[PDB]
């Protein structure tokens, strides 16, 4: 079920912080985002994607905060535009200037 | 400021009887609200008055009728009592900061913000009048030149809510004189928004459709309206004046429209609409018009005015479609396919085709809708006499004119 | 509005002191001005402007959809009329 | 040759992060005004030894605004400009920078 794995996730998020470090509360964002996109709420998933772009924009470097750009795209195809999906493949591309970033991403 | 665009919509929904006093009630209970908090009882009197018979009846300041329905648009004596005990608070607070700052140093620029702030108050209680003057002392004095632009069409907002053409007409000749002066595309783009309104409201689509469209792909909200009346506003006077090519183009394909997706009733109600005249469909069509008629074009105050004209065009539209690719049709088929009858049909067509629109004719004998598009020379040698003959004429005018002095 | 452009016509024809005479002239064995004659008659004339929104002094330009009865009633009955008719063919 | 032989000897700075950004205060009018004011970004960023390599920047900005169907420029059209004008030098940078004695 849908909503018990996204409850999972909604009690570890707040533990992230408390117990835990930043690394770990943004990662579990990602993952949110990704079973709405499943549940098919789209308002939900964006807006858990722009809170991720804006704050670590200064702390991009991350393999993690490329998935961030490439789901933002599969938000956007989904919405239908293809000009903002392309965009934010552009600029998944510009944080993966290196072919080292971890092999997933790149298939992806 | 922000209010404004909020009270309006919810107000004219009240007067209207073509919807449903479901709709209605809603919408008088939210505003009624916000109409004790925000002090809009200058705007409150304009309203029951403007009408005047059929609603605005019920109140204090007319005498009671059974033709208003509402007694959420009667007023309170409460609500003078507040109201000026409001306006002293604050006015005299905004008066005491220009005598201040009179003496503190760099008074040009100071003075004129208190009375940028003076417009502010008067926006908020809905009085355009005594904000008509203080804005026109912020101009006069040393600000910033951007800061001109915004004055200006903070007065021409006001002139919206009120709803006069004229006055609003003439605050934005100001703003496209000193629109290139600033440069600004902060202020450009707000033309473009503002503007949008006021050409939707004249009876010209073709610069309403331009500007409306455009406003979609960089859209301000920073004291603007909301895009959800834009992006429905703009695909009406779009699907008007776009032709099929460019109706692809610029609506449909439209990557801001798509990303808006259905989430107001009234964005559902125009999208269905163009996409089933696109795709050639007839069945749902006659239905979806209806609806768009019922939940967009009344609400909003300013497609009341072109309501009509919708309806005929839109039916206008569908049959040329139908008519340039057919030359023959039964009376039978056509009906039976837009989800309609043989006797309402026949209808439909005595409207338009007296007036020489779609340029055809129904065998009523036969049983056939036969067609006769003329697309030969002898259709274009008319219209290239009639542009010779108004040239004869306007000769014979000046010409004569001239000779006699 | 009057014949062909009336704005062509009002730039071309203006007072003069030459003109005067004339246009009094003209105007008189047509007799009277026949605009300030009329609402003494009638007990004033009245121009619909709470029936039209484009009024009976014309804002902009004219809709010709006030000479139709609304057709939303119309299409509306059309519809439901057809759907029980459709129904039952 | 010889100073003061045709007078007047006037060398011309290169251009200090002040200078930078007054020059690039003036393109910033001329294209559509940044949004978020990230003006001084491009200037501490680097330092150009030319009025030129500030101009190159405003030039670039304009091919990734063009790209994303945006007007205006931004700060992340910004961070893609510098970057780019910046690793022309970056590149000759690193070789006195690392691999050395």
């Amino acid at each position: 079920s849908l909503d018990d794995q996204i409850f999972v996730c909604e009690k570890s998020i707040e533990f992230a912080k408390r117990e835990k470090r930043v690394f770990l509360k943004h990662s579990l964002s990602i993952k949110l985002a990704t079973l709405h996109y499943q549940k098919k709420q789209y308002k939900d998933s964006l807006a858990l994607i722009n809170d991720l772009l804006r704050e670590f924009k200064k702390l991009d470097d991350k393999p993690s905060l490329v998935d961030v750009h490439l789901l933002e795209s599969k938000v956007y195809h989904k919405l239908r535009n293809l000009a903002k999906s392309k965009a934010s493949l552009t600029a998944a591309r510009t944080a993966a200037n290196s072919i080292y970033c971890p092999t997933q991403t790149v298939a992806e | 400021r922000v209010p404004n665009y909020e009270v309006s919509e919810k107000a004219f929904l009240l007067t209207q009887s073509k919807v449903s006093i479901e709709q209605r009630k809603e919408a008088a209970e939210f505003v009624l609200a916000k109409i004790k908090e925000e002090e809009m009882a200058p705007y409150y009197k304009y309203l029951c008055e403007e009408y005047l018979v059929n609603n605005g009846q019920s109140d204090l300041e007319h005498d009671e009728k059974s033709d208003s329905l509402n007694e959420w648009i009667k007023f309170d004596q409460e609500l003078y009592n507040e109201l000026c005990k409001k306006n002293e608070s604050k006015i005299k607070e905004l008066n005491e900061k220009i005598q201040k700052l009179e003496e503190d140093d760099e008074g040009e620029l100071e003075q004129a913000q208190a009375w940028i702030n003076l417009g502010e108050y008067y926006a908020q209680i809905g009085d355009k009048d005594n904000a008509e003057k203080t804005l026109g002392k912020s101009l006069s004095k040393a600000i910033s030149t951007g800061a001109k632009i915004d004055v200006m069409l903070t007065i021409a907002r006001l002139g919206f809510f009120y709803n006069d053409q004229l006055y609003v007409k003439e605050k934005l000749e100001a703003v496209n004189s000193m629109i290139e002066k600033g440069g600004d595309w902060e202020r450009r783009n707000r033309y473009k928004t503002y503007y949008g309104i006021h050409c939707l409201a004249v009876r010209n689509f073709k610069e309403a459709a331009k500007l409306l469209v455009d406003s979609l792909a960089t859209f301000t909200s920073i004291e603007l309206t909301s895009y959800e009346s834009i992006a429905t506003y703009a695909s009406v006077t779009g699907l008007f004046t776009l032709e099929r090519t460019d109706l692809k183009s610029k609506v449909i394909d439209s990557p801001e429209l798509l990303s808006l997706i259905s989430t107001t009733a009234a964005l559902q109600s125009i999208s269905s609409l163009t996409i089933s005249l696109y795709a050639s469909d007839y069945a749902s069509y006659f239905p979806y018009l209806l609806e768009t008629y019922a939940n967009v074009l009344i609400p909003c105050k300013y497609l009341n005015r072109h309501a009509d004209f919708f309806v005929r065009e839109m039916r206008r539209k569908v049959y040329a479609q139908l008519l340039e690719s057919y030359k023959t049709l039964s009376l039978k088929s056509m009906a039976s396919a837009f989800g309609v009858s043989v006797a309402f049909l026949d209808n439909d067509l005595g409207k338009f085709i007296p007036n020489k629109q779609l340029n055809c004719v129904i065998d009523r004998v036969n049983g056939i809708v036969e067609t006769n598009r003329p697309d030969n020379k002898n259709a274009q040698y008319h219209l290239l006499v009639k542009q010779g003959d108004g040239l004869l004429t306007k000769l014979q005018k000046y010409g004569a004119a001239v000779r006699l002095t | 509005m009057s014949t062909d452009v009336a704005a062509a016509q009002a730039q071309s024809k203006i007072d003069l002191t030459k003109k005067k005479n004339e246009e009094i002239n003209k105007k008189s064995l047509e007799e009277d001005d026949e605009f300030e004659d009329f609402p003494i008659d009638t007990w004033a004339n009245g121009e619909t402007i709470k029936s039209n929104a484009v009024t009976q002094t014309n804002i902009w330009e004219e809709n010709w959809d006030d000479v139709e009865v609304d057709d939303d009633f119309t299409n509306e009955l059309k519809a439901e009329l057809d759907r029980y008719k459709r129904e039952n063919q | 040759l010889r100073p003061g032989r045709i007078d007047r000897k006037i060398e011309f700075p290169p251009p200090s992060v002040a200078a930078r950004a007054e020059i690039l205060r003036i393109h910033s009018r001329k294209m559509n005004l940044t949004r978020g004011i990230n003006l001084r970004k491009v200037a501490e960023k680097m330092n150009g030894c030319s009025g030129a390599d500030v101009k190159g920047v405003c030039t670039e900005a304009g091919m990734y605004a063009l790209r994303e169907r945006r007007i205006h420029v931004t700060q992340e059209d910004f961070e893609l400009a510098v970057g780019k004008v910046m690793n022309k030098n970056q590149e000759t940078a690193i070789s006195v920078a690392k691999l050395f004695k």
